[PDB]
């Protein structure tokens, strides 16, 4: 049972674009119940975001297809569509779960209060996997993933407002996916354009306390967060 | 979709 | 279920980008027995096409990763590679074995001497999966398969040369992938641009001949044709 | 590895 090398195997699995395989191979590096490194941490966001991104890709797909050809009144196409959606929808919601359990039982819990940064990024993907099942999940079932995911978001932001300046890739990360959950899931555009800008600022006030390194990497994050005000208030104006 | 992060 | 629904959800997983999902549902409709129409030989060639061409994408990358990494001199990781690289070649093999099992069990079979046209796809198709597998072989087993796609291709050029117009898209198509064949897996360079050329030659000579059903696909292959005749005739000045 | 171009596609319609 050698750890370095199945971070090899994630590695090479990267490049082959077999997500799957990545995935795999990170899953069980985090079953030795032993810290990701930066980059360890970086192998597994990627494997998984991939492995249930085709998902929701192919979901909007058939969800697109099927309120189009609904309206065509075609009973037995119509029915295939949805149980076909119902399909991807399963698949979906198996990899969520997955990577759920992998934060709830091995990441996040043990987590120490000295390692803010890993405890934020985490939390972040509690909250964005939680709010994938949402994207698809209705009636009460869906409330409870919402909540879910507010409350994982939540927590992050804390831990980032008072131990991460506002110029931190992760709190940039964070703080762009926490708003699209409000613009999105929630349909508070209002609190939704707020988080954004308030986050976009408040990495311009403290811009001279950029590292080499981030300095980059932040603020590509930073353009992705005015792309969103620009098409959220493009849209409440018509 | 509006644009997101992971890295 | 209705065979209707089968090829709608091949359509629909085309969309979906879910090509497993696509070739699993012409795979249903091909074992029905019966014909194939034209747009079904289409969802099921692209639906394979892409399922293997997605290993053999990867197989590239990761036999590349095994020549960089063989220099650095770690046994450790040269071995977890040269494991992953046989991971891929076993899954690539097997949908090879898959779809020329629906092509000479179903397909190639319920051909009538009059459908020239279905037939010399199917070969074509044939030929170039065996061509997939020559790609991973080698000695003996890379022989058998070289010989098996030859002999595939060579009888489709001859049923086309005859029985198609050369303005003819899957006549086209053919001699575009045959010359491949010899230029990447023979390595023939002068019979694969030579097929290309004339391919395109007789292309242009009757090209008064091309059907408005299908203009569009003829005169895309030929761009490809060029576009190869082109890359190959730049290749073999950077050997000389 | 260095690939030539190919096709794989029927004219439907
Ligand atoms: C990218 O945006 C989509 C749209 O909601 C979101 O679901 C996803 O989580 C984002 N990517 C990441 C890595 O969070
Ligand atoms: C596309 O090109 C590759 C490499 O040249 C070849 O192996 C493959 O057969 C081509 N596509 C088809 C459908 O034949």
């Amino acid at each position: 049972v050698d750890r370095e090398q199945l971070v090899q195997k994630a590695r090479l699995a990267e490049q082959a674009e077999r997500y799957d395989d990545m995935a795999a191979a990170m899953k069980n590096v985090t079953e030795l119940n032993e810290p990701l490194s930066n980059e360890e941490r970086n192998l597994l966001s990627v494997a998984y975001k991939n492995v249930v991104g085709a998902r929701r890709s192919s979901w909007r797909v058939i969800s697109s297809i099927e309120q189009k050809t609904s309206a065509d009144g075609n009973e037995k196409k119509i029915e295939m569509v949805r149980a076909y959606r119902e399909k991807i929808e399963k698949e979906l919601e198996a990899v969520c779960q997955d990577v759920l359990s992998l934060l709830d039982n091995y990441l996040i819990k043990n987590c120490s209060e000295t390692q803010y940064e890993s405890k934020v990024f985490y939390l972040k993907m509690k909250g964005d996997y939680y709010r994938y099942l949402a994207e698809v999940a209705t009636g009460e079932k869906r409330a409870t993933v919402v909540e879910s995911s507010e409350k994982a978001y939540s927590e992050a932001h804390e831990i980032s407002k008072e131990h991460m300046q506002p110029t931190h890739p992760i709190r940039l990360g964070l703080a762009l996916n926490y708003s699209v959950f409000y613009y999105e899931i929630q349909n508070a555009p209002e609190q939704a354009c707020h988080l954004a800008k308030t986050a976009f600022d408040d990495a311009i006030a403290e811009l001279d306390t950029l590292n080499e390194d981030s300095y980059k990497d932040s603020t590509l994050i930073m353009q992705l967060l005015r792309d969103n005000l620009t098409l959220w208030t493009s849209d409440q104006q018509d | 979709v509006p644009v997101t992060t992971a890295t």
